[PDB]
């Protein structure tokens, strides 16, 4: 009782956001709450970028630099180099493919949703209490009651679109 | 177990559609659509229907010189249309905006792929498009042909 | 013309030699080949073999599904409209469903092409199935698209429109 | 060459399915009497002699094509298990059957996505089969 | 075109409420298990294929601007408020 | 739009319990399409048999409340051919 | 002087932004004023799109999605098609 | 084929500068008795008689032709106008001369960019050229 | 710095100014090679300048760029480490 | 300076991104006429090619063989 226990993933990558303490126990997910938790992450900067947007602190042009692939720096614009958090988006919006063209998607989605209908929101994977997979998966907004076992992955051909009775 | 399913019968049917072929330019009995456009020309009266060669109805139907709309597959008038002067445009390849909304769904879905992914039928482009078997059908060694393909769909249908 | 048993236009000549071509289909080794595939064709994609033929003669258009997150743009009433724009690049396409091919530019927007392009390259390919030296008539055309105000053909130039008319004298 | 005409002429016959692979060239690992493509066929990424010496890509081909000469095994067709029932394959890409006619004559590339090819060597296997066969006999 | 039929025996209801008025509240109802994916691949879009100007759009635009005339006992009536 | 031959009949059965206010224990259920629903009974549902398109009831399939199938027009006229009404083919 | 006397480029493209009178005389530009004309608008638009973005009328990713070639009307997004002019950015 | 051969024996000599174009095929206006070098280089999209029958991009090449017969007329060289000047060219791109030996053997293809490709029918002229002349000896 | 963007596709490039060819992926960001593909590369590039037969050691590895923890030659396999000297024995 | 011409050449392209609009000039903003006569056709490849590796032939050395010649 006097050493520092983090965990990590398969590999060795520290899931960031605490550091245990010599007296203490990390709690520590596994296979279905990090599938979660980045959904959680991600309709969380869905919502930082909306925020910067009702703001009113970066230009309309600026996202459209990061997509064609021209990158700013600080220095260039006589401004300091961390006076805002510049660095932020061109991170976040160069992050993947599938993955920054649906964060833009949804954020211009939510900007004029929340400014102004259809209870929709993207898909949270619900869990067990254990902290397993549930082994049904209901998408509400489609009608997509599919099944998943085994850390993640659809198991194929158990698809279910607008059914009356729950896919066992 | 009938007469039905006895070969003496389907020797009969296929000698008769086949007379019918070069008679009719049909290899079938004709519809509902093509029965009701001989009896409105033969006695004259209006609303004569039109058959786009498929044996089903043509989309948009007009009569003479007056109130025009479209009509389905079966020969009944679709409720929100009834255009007075031109023709209407009922789903006349218009398959974009309900092709549209697909992609819409398929973006508003969560993130990361973890289905995404999964979301021309299978297992027919990649088996007779493309391995030699449908190039006996559409081609040939001239253009002496005209080879209508709601002919050949009917040859291997009534045969 | 002529009329059948209905009201009904008869080609006799095209009907005779349809059914020339029917016989000589059934007469394939390779026709039985394509028998036995569409026997193996699920019920509910194709109910009948007329059905096989219905997907399989529209499955030869069908190219490959484009990436998942490419969503097409469509006019006022829904008519698929000309440009259409994906990551960078942007192109042209039919009112069908598939993009005229060179047509991908990569950045802004392209120009869909005019009467002429679509007339040319027709009859361009169609000088590809031609015997050596026998020239047919291929509209040329500015970089613009519009029309070059003389064509020619058979040793013959004459004025055009923008349209394509010959305008006489 | 010969493996064309071994294929196409058994295919003329009409008297079963023929199919035609074409494993690529595989540079890696040229130390086995073994070749690229009875390897991934006789489930040679899964010995425990060679345990951690193949990828999980490789190793997740390798499964794939021990389904297709599985179901060609059980069924002389590697995309149905049984004889009688013909539910579409969803396992991998659906094999087309040798066509011994021209517009046809397809194979199975043994890469990574298991692609349908068209013709293999159809300029060479002219060349020994309708160049020489002339020059030969004259 | 695929047909999905959004009404019952329920779906209207009357009454004369203040003796000169016969109120009705139709009551369109359509079952999720008969509206596929490929036709409507959304709740938002049941809501805009249903709300819109094919059913709701055009019934409305048929009560205000136009006429209504309901065959009863050989009396032709109209039959048309807004509320 | 004009009325189909079903709620033709649906209106004159049921004005004429209420012009004549004399009941009848039979409306029918026609579809969406305008013509008969081939299930046919009436409000209290004790005895629901299947009917001819045109209208016409087929003799014969009085159920006591729910036919599982209904014939179609091949099986009426090859069942009645086999009573005998002509055309033995 | 009963006629109304525009003026165009080449192949007959009208410059918009007038139109004439019957008792007017339409001042026309040639060959160097457009392209100061086009300068001084392209500086126009650039102080327009700054203007929103002090306004905060739009989102921060809606020029990347115009940029990866998506177009969203303002038909799906519940807002009335027309009220703001959500069509010029594209 | 003997217009490689033509080239290749010639600048092997090592006596002056060698050159080698090549004509694209130009499918539109197949109603003239020249073909489609000549017409870019003897000023034919400018005559009186074929006025407006030509676009504002055949008739550009059509210039940049013009200027590399004139410069070898000129001076043996389409870059430099001068026996005796040699600043950059700079109105189209700069021809290379045809270097007879494996890894050049260079020209110029009549195309709207004016590239410089390198190798005329390679395949073809090994065939008529190396093939055949054993087969004819042999 | 490694990972160069422009409209649609980024690529990975050296320290000298041009681009890894078949490194220019469309959309995201690539992954720069790690030490086994410009390593393997060169030796799948010097293959093809050999006699028929004449192997040398190709190191294969997995498709996250990592070692495969066994590498082989001349009929002869041993593990290795992250970085790619033979760990003994 | 050891190979860091990048931020140079970034400079190059800012300027170029800041230069007016619609292409008037921008695009008449290795050198010329070498890319295309030396090294593409023929001339160079006799140099920096041979037979086999038993040249070592450093390039420091041809540049100064050519120099003192
Ligand atoms: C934006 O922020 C203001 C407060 O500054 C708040 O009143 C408003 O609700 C927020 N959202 C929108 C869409 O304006
Ligand atoms: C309408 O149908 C339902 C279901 O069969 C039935 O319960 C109801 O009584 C019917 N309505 C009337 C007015 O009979
Ligand atoms: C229908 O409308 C009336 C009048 O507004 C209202 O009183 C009633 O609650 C509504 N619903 C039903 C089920 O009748
Ligand atoms: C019943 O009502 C009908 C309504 O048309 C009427 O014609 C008839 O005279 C009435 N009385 C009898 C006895 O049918």
């Amino acid at each position: 009782d006097l050493r520092n226990c983090w965990c990590v993933d398969e590999a060795g990558q520290e899931l960031e956001g605490m550091r245990s303490e010599p007296s203490k126990l990390p709690t520590c997910p596994g296979s279905c709450e990090e599938a979660k938790l980045r959904v959680l992450q991600f309709i969380r900067e869905t919502e930082e970028i909306v925020s910067a947007s009702n703001s009113s602190r970066f230009p309309l042009g600026e996202s459209f630099l990061v997509a064609k692939g021209i990158r700013l720096r600080n220095e260039d614009l006589g401004l300091p180099p961390l006076f805002p958090p510049r660095e932020a988006f061109a991170e976040q919006f160069l992050r993947g493919s599938d993955y920054a063209i649906r964060l833009a998607a949804q954020s211009t989605l939510s900007f004029y949703q929340r400014r102004r209908l259809l209870r929709s929101g993207p898909y949270m994977p619900q869990c067990d209490a254990f902290g397993s997979w549930e082994p049904v998966q209901c998408h509400a907004g489609t009608g997509h009651c599919w099944c998943v076992d085994e850390k993640g992955g659809f198991i194929p051909g158990s698809l279910t679109a607008r059914s009356l009775q729950i896919p066992q | 177990s009938t007469f039905t399913e006895t070969t003496l019968y389907r020797i009969l049917q296929r000698r008769f559609l086949a007379v019918q072929s070069v008679i009719s330019g049909r290899f079938r009995c004709p519809t509902k659509c093509e029965v009701e456009r001989f009896t409105a020309t033969s006695f004259g009266h209006p609303y004569v229907p039109s058959c786009r060669r498929n044996g089903d109805y043509q989309a948009v139907q007009c009569q003479t010189e007056g109130p025009c709309w479209c009509v389905d597959a079966q020969g009944k008038e679709m409720h929100g249309t009834r255009q007075q002067g031109e023709p209407p445009s009922c789903a006349e390849g218009q398959s974009c905006a309900s092709e549209r909304q697909q992609a819409l769904s398929r973006l508003y879905f969560g993130t990361s792929g973890y289905f995404s992914q999964h979301d021309c039928p299978p297992t027919i482009k990649e088996l007779f498009v493309d391995s030699g078997l449908l190039r006996p059908m559409v081609e040939g060694q001239s253009q002496q042909f005209s080879v209508s393909e709601n002919l050949l769909k009917e040859a291997i249908r009534a045969i | 013309p002529t009329v059948g048993s209905f009201g009904f236009e008869i080609n006799l000549q095209e009907n005779q030699n349809a059914l020339k071509f029917l016989a000589s289909l059934l007469e394939l080794p390779e026709f039985l080949l394509f028998l036995q595939h569409a026997i193996s064709v699920p019920e509910d994609v194709a109910r009948d073999l007329g059905d096989v033929m219905e997907t399989v003669l529209s499955s030869q258009t069908c190219e490959q599904t484009p990436e998942r997150l490419f969503v097409p743009s469509c006019t006022t009433e829904g008519s698929y409209e000309d440009v259409q724009c994906f990551s960078g690049e942007c192109w042209c396409v039919n009112s069908w469903g598939k993009e005229l091919p060179g047509s991908r530019v990569r950045g802004g927007q392209p120009r869909c092409p005019t009467d002429c392009e679509k007339q040319r390259a027709r009859m361009q390919s169609l000088m590809g199935s031609q015997p050596a030296g026998s020239t047919l008539f291929v509209p040329a055309c500015t970089s613009e698209g519009h029309f070059l105000p003389v064509q020619c053909f058979n040793s013959e130039c004459y004025c055009v429109d923008a349209e394509g008319q010959a305008i006489p004298g | 060459c010969p493996i064309i005409d071994m294929a196409s002429a058994w295919a003329k016959r009409a008297r079963g399915n023929v199919f035609m692979y074409h494993a690529p060239e595989n540079y890696g690992h040229g130390s086995l009497e073994l070749l690229a493509d009875v390897q991934f066929a006789l489930g040679l990424p899964f010995y425990p002699a060679y345990e951690g010496q193949f990828s999980l890509e490789e190793k997740s081909l390798s499964l794939k094509i021990m389904q297709y000469f599985s179901h060609f095994i059980r069924s002389g067709n590697p995309n149905y298990p049984y004889e009688f029932s013909r539910k579409v394959p969803t396992f991998a890409t659906p094999w087309p059957d040798f066509v011994p006619r021209a517009g046809g004559e397809n194979y199975k590339e043994f890469s990574e996505l298991l692609p349908n090819r068209q013709g293999l060597k159809k300029a060479d296997c002219s060349f020994w089969s309708k160049y020489i066969s002339s020059l030969k006999t004259s | 075109l695929v047909s999905i039929p959004v009404c019952n025996n329920s779906s209207v209801q009357v009454g004369c409420l203040t003796r000169e008025r016969l109120g009705v509240n139709v009551t369109w109802k359509s079952r999720l298990e008969d509206i596929p994916v490929a036709s409507l691949p959304d709740l938002h879009d049941i809501e805009r294929a249903l709300v819109g100007k094919d059913l709701l759009g055009r019934f409305t635009d048929l009560i205000q601007s136009g006429s209504f005339q309901l065959h009863l006992d050989s009396k032709t009536f109209p039959a048309e408020t807004i509320r | 739009a004009c009325l189909s031959f079903c709620q033709l009949q649906k209106q004159q059965i049921l004005l004429s319990g209420y012009i004549n206010s004399t009941d009848t224990s039979y409306l029918p259920q026609c579809q969406d399409s305008g013509d008969y629903a081939p299930v046919q009974c009436d409000v209290q549902q004790v005895q629901c048999w299947c009917v001819d398109a045109e209208g016409m009831e087929v003799y014969g399939t009085r159920q006591l409340g729910r036919p599982k199938r209904c014939p179609r027009s091949c099986e009426i006229r090859n069942r009645r051919l086999l009573h005998g009404v002509g055309d033995k083919s």
